[PDB]
């Protein structure tokens, strides 16, 4: 027997070769390999193939082999690979990427993917499965901001806030060892992955070490607390002995000092340097010049992403608004004109592309869109494929290379960055089951299913009281992973190593999986990965024009995008 | 007679700053290519080193500006500000690490400055 | 049809927007919700007939002047700010003191 | 330098001398004091004064006098002054109330209001801030009237019920130990604090009392359980052994006494009168004339505040329908008739105005609306203020006394009635921080945010999807202090002394902090906050008509409030 | 707009109530849910009008008749009560018996 | 009223077809959930005006066409379903390819 490649993509997702448009761009994926066994595929339902003696083993106990739930037939897209494979889940982590079933009947069933009596099912055919999103610029401000991340791919926020406070609202900071219990406390009720930065402001260690010691993942050194170089200084002292990561957002009004001392006070130690293009803050107007170091984890935020019509008239105006700015005061008018440059933003959208940023992030509700990471990253690669072309590195025709390089920005260069990427941000054996599922028609813009911990967590899915799940209205919901006691077991808390060895989550009764921030002050550049370019960005004091190996880095604003308005009621 | 909601009716009269402390002008410069602002509370002789000026006169002093303002210096601009005293302790820790104590320490805090480049010393 | 948190929400800003329009139809001097809701369903609205944020800026000034709403209710709003799906993506639109 | 007024209060808030509108009343507040060092004001933002070195302090352990949260440049409204301050926060309770800021720098720091790395920040200036209110006549009856609560500023829950059962549709009243036990269990949910009544009938003591071991908090005596002499007297006689509070609703129908039988009851004991003015309930006509005695801590509940010309068609219909009363029925009328009295509704604004009736109170979903409280105490100041004219007492054209006077109704005097003014009910150093800030445009109608236990448990803010907050759609919504175990740390569930000493919240697993209720048998009338005047309350049997020192208390209703159709959608 | 709790809710009522009337435009004898919402929503467009909660109670009366509504609607609605805001407040009223 | 979860929920849907509907009505081509709403609560309305499941799932296929939506939304659309209340109860419709 042999079906045509269009029947068989129909009926078990895409095979080697084959081709798969993402959402309404231009971008295209390719099978690059495919882990079956053809004709052996599993799948689930009435005459179907997972069924007790054929596919399901009927013989193993759940400890022999047996998954507690099989992915059948997904389309993996991350920085490892773009290829079509089973997923095979247990203990809510992924245990197998290969081919599941049952080896009594079927060939080339890898070991520890048997289904069997204690496994369930999740079809993957025809769908894009990719590890749920890593945000690292979070600001807890509303807690509905959660569903609007999950609802977007998002399963992981780093950040800080007690809610909508001033020092919140301005800055991803939980102050404190009282606050940051406080939060700690809060976030037992999160549906999502958190990990909480304290405040990375002090000129004596103790005050910042105390913070690490009571449960906060890390530090944010932001200028509106005074980002000076004994700041600086302190917070990477401690990070140094704490293991944990620091952000910045620099000083931009160069009070202190300029760009090159902020760098000098950093003395070459590991930092993630937030919105490097510098609209959502830091050294006027030369703080993406971060960027081409080999110590610096550089991010963007998201509102920049990517250069449009809108952006600057957007940007102007919400930085006036915010900082009680006002149109008619010379030094406000200067300082904005400073801060809001076409000429870096327009370098921005190309230093993604060649791989100079190498993270994404939201800035949800500070300057940032809570929902938008995975959408803008994807909006973003789809102008430069439009402008630049095919990157070189691309063959028969598909954008794998670019894929790639992109889905790394929200996935595991966040989670490197953090000290996470042990549990979270890719789909590989041995990680934590955080998995999205997209609908190719709305990949990057609205999820199918997010898993977390291997339960489902959120899903578009229809009228409850219907016979079906699919009548309308399909909307984001919160399913069973976040109803009572099941909302521990399926997201992780990260805490630095001292606190997790001295109690904190005993201390204040967390039931949440705690998970361990570590290996995050001997990483650079080089660690991130198909992001990894390290140069000499130049921005000129005059004109902010860009330059990387002496060419200007120029680029146009775009009238539309994609993975919009086809897709959203407002 | 028509009501705005919430509106304030101000007593008359001014509110004066700072009373009571020394005032000093001094000229300063930004000696650097990019623009540097520079807030009320922070002690002047700590401030940007390509921002030129007698650093002495800075010492233990911030500007006479109201609580939360900041004077801006675009590239190459010169132009008077008017300082005054730190009060409290009168000691500063931190910042840019010149001070790390009480601001009378002059000597010391100039000769870190000048080792470290804070253009002005003198 | 796929709706998301923010979705869900903004239609209620539409729903408003048509009450209060109903009450200015039938002649009332409108109040405080109700002349926020009308100028910001109107600046969503102008964002998905494809309109810029300059042009909602400005024409949010024209919305409702004084004589459409009740006294105060011009100096209670100093600005109106939403969000919405223009043709190249979510935009924040900030109309300040939209009724003089 | 110097600077305006104007601009002062623009930047700052209002200093002294200078008067705020409250809302679109007539009520002006005046600035009596500030505790700022001008020059030294606290703010925060970008090159803000609270910043490392500067205005916040680098050096200190969050132990050494520095802060967990500072509220800068607060207008403080409360009964022990109407002026301008920065409020200190630390473990949940208000440590501070003075200057805060970094004593390095600064002049006239409070010694325990540092701002260091731990310290979060509010911005409150430009906002007045109050104690959270205290409804000390709440029906529990459908969980959706908390928010509806916190949105105007409530945030302490006194009394009783089951959900919507008939009892406690009629009466505040969890019936017996398991009922308030399990009611118990149901407020580790509630976003609010919650002290819980039990039934004050019964002829013997065992009955009674083991409602108090089991955790109440005080008792309700209603008519609809039989408000007679005995459930009177051995309610009065358990509340005098247990130190807790008793409230009435009496005998409306005088079966079994006329009012001088329930003083006699009582017999000189601490009693809490319930919606003294009667048409909420109790013996017709004349119940009002109990707001007079020195034993009497009188509460009015709000629908009939303040008299206006829909007032009573709406109570006569709403009696009528309530009851099951039939229009055509003599007895029924007469009944109606007998207990909705424009005569003493009318009295009850003046006596109010007089310091004469203490407290407000809802009546929450049995007669009262819940989140009315604050709101109809202000329209309450204000028509008096138009009818009456200033109080004798103000000065500078202000309406400081008035607003003592009234905030001090829902406030303080309901804290010190019930036994919790050690905890709650103002903004005095040492009490549990529970503060709401309002903008003045809507004071008294829409809170802005609402702190619990120092972190923010509600507040008007936007959309959650946004770039910043503010966008639309701006409406209440609960904030991370009601999340996960927070809501544990952040409301206080008030329990007898008893049940406390016998361990119920150990046995029932309850987690909220637990406050005791004391020191409510040994108060009268006289430590009523402004309003402890006693006086011979004479209400004539014929034409209801109200007497005090023999003149004729007399009052128009209104035809239009402020605070109502400027603000509402509906 | 600030809304509260109950705002956000009885917008649902005012929702309600445009769809009921729909279908009663286009010829559909009314159930018991679409003729509560339509005079639900009539008293509380009546208050923000400005009248009286006596003008309420007797006006609720004559919005539908039962020639507007299925068999046995009339006998199921004993009455109607809504909350809303007049210019003096807050205040209910209840619609006794609205449809004969 | 009585509203039950579902009669909640499906309110939305009306609500987002008059959006839809006016958006329609001044000229835009219609986006994936504007054009869901629309049929979807053509379907429900259809269901209440007494006709059968067979009638409606002919006329939901003629509601909206190619030229009424943007590019590639007939592509998106394989089918909507919907459930509402017919005379003889609750029945779910369902329409496959609504736009061709
Ligand atoms: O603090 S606010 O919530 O009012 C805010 C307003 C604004 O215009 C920009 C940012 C903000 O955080
Ligand atoms: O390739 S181009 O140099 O023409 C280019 C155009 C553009 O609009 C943005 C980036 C670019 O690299
Ligand atoms: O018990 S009810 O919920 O039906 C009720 C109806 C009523 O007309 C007045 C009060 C009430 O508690
Ligand atoms: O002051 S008056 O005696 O004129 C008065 C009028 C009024 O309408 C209500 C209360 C009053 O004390
Ligand atoms: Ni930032
Ligand atoms: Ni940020
Ligand atoms: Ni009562
Ligand atoms: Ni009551
Ligand atoms: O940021
Ligand atoms: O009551």
């Amino acid at each position: 027997m042999k079906i045509n490649r269009q029947q068989y993509a129909e009926s078990y997702g895409p095979t080697v070769g084959d081709q798969v448009r993402l959402a309404d761009t231009d971008l295209w994926i390719e099978v690059e390999k495919d882990y079956t066994t053809y004709g052996d595929e599993a799948n689930f339902g009435g005459g179907k193939v997972l069924r007790e003696g054929m596919g399901e083993n009927g013989t193993y106990t759940r400890t022999e082999n047996v998954l507690d739930l099989l992915l059948t037939n997904a389309l993996i897209l991350d920085y490892t690979g773009i290829y079509k494979a089973d997923i095979g889940v247990k203990d809510g982590y992924i245990v197998g990427i290969g081919k599941g079933g049952n080896p009594d009947i079927m060939d080339g069933v890898t070991p520890n993917m048997i289904v069997g009596t204690a496994t369930e099912v999740i079809a993957a055919e025809g769908k894009i499965v990719t590890a749920g999103g890593i945000d690292t610029h979070v600001h807890f401000i509303n807690p509905d901001q959660v569903d609007v991340a999950l609802a977007n791919g998002i399963t992981t926020l780093f950040g800080g806030g007690t809610g909508p406070a001033e020092g919140s609202k301005a800055t991803t900071v939980t102050p404190g060892p009282w606050n940051i219990e406080k939060m700690l406390k809060s976030t037992e009720g999160l549906p999502i992955n958190v990990g909480i930065l304290g405040k990375g402001h002090g000129s004596s260690i103790a005050p910042i070490m105390e913070q690490i010691d009571a449960g906060a993942a890390g530090l944010k050194i932001h200028e509106d607390w005074g980002a000076t170089p004994a700041s600086i200084d302190r917070s990477l002292t401690v990070a140094d002995e704490a293991d944990v990561q620091v952000a910045i957002h620099s000083d931009t009004l160069n009070e202190a000092g300029f760009l090159e001392d902020t760098l000098r006070a950093i003395n070459g130690r590991v930092i993630h340097s937030f919105h490097v293009e510098g609209a959502g803050g830091g050294h006027a107007p030369d703080i993406m010049a971060m960027a081409g170091h080999p110590n610096v984890l550089p991010s963007s935020t998201n509102p920049t992403r990517p250069f449009t019509v809108n952006t600057i008239d957007e940007h102007l105006d919400m930085l006036m608004v915010c900082h009680h700015l006002k149109q008619n005061i010379p030094e406000d008018v200067a300082f904005a004109d400073s801060r809001i440059r076409p000429e870096t933003i327009a370098a921005e959208d190309i230093l993604h592309d060649l791989g100079i940023i190498s993270m994404m992030s939201t800035d949800a509700l500070a300057m940032g869109r809570a929902g938008e990471m995975v959408l803008r990253t994807w909006q973003t690669a789809d102008k430069m494929k439009k402008q630049r072309g095919p990157l070189a590195e691309e063959k028969n025709g598909s954008d794998n290379f670019r894929a790639k390089r992109y889905v790394s920005k929200y996935t595991i260069n966040p989670a490197i960055a953090q000290g996470i990427a042990h549990e979270v941000g890719s789909i590989e054996e041995g990680k934590f089951a955080d998995l999205v599922l997209w609908e190719p028609k709305f990949f990057g813009v609205k999820a199918d299913r997010v898993i977390k911990g291997g339960i489902i967590a959120y899903a578009q899915i229809g009228d409850p009281s219907a016979s079906i799940p699919t009548p309308q209205p399909v909307m984001g919901r919160r399913m069973y992973g976040t109803v009572g006691d099941l909302i521990h077991d399926t997201n992780i808390t990260f805490m630095s190593k001292s606190s997790i060895q001295q109690g904190v989550p005993a201390k204040l009764g967390l039931k949440r999986r705690i998970g361990t921030v570590k290996n995050c002050r001997n990483i650079g550049k080089k660690d991130m990965k198909w992001n990894d370019v390290t140069t000499d960005i130049d921005i000129n004091p005059e004109t902010y024009e860009v330059k990387v190996d002496g060419e200007v880095l120029t680029c146009e604003p775009v009238k539309e995008l994609p993975m919009a308005q086809r897709y959203f009621l407002f | 007679n028509y009501i705005v909601p919430g509106e304030y009716r101000v007593a008359e009269g001014e509110i004066e700053i700072n009373a009571g402390r020394e005032k000093t002008t001094i000229r300063v410069s930004n000696t650097g290519d990019r623009p540097i602002q520079v807030g009320s509370h922070i002690h002047f002789v700590e401030v940007n080193k390509e921002l030129l000026f007698d650093r002495a006169e800075g010492i233990g002093r911030r500007l006479n500006i109201p609580s939360g303002t900041a004077a801006r210096f675009e590239p190459g601009e010169e132009m008077e500000v008017e300082l005054t005293e730190l009060g409290g302790n009168r000691e500063v820790f931190g910042i840019s690490d010149l001070t790390n104590g009480s601001v009378d320490n002059k000597e010391l805090i100039l000769q870190r400055a000048k080792e470290l480049g804070y253009k002005g010393v003198e | 049809m796929h709706l998301n948190p923010a979705e869900k929400e903004k239609l209620q800003i539409f729903l408003a927007s048509e009450l209060a329009l109903k009450r200015k139809a039938r002649g009332l001097k409108l109040n405080y919700p109700e002349a926020v809701a009308i100028i910001t369903s109107f600046i969503m609205e102008g964002a998905r007939d494809g309109k810029t944020v300059a042009m909602l800026m400005e024409e949010g000034k024209h919305v409702l002047t004084r004589d459409d709403v009740m006294e105060g209710v011009p100096e209670m709003i100093d600005d109106i700010q939403a969000e919405a799906t223009f043709p190249d993506g979510t935009k924040l639109v900030t109309v300040h003191n939209p009724i003089s």
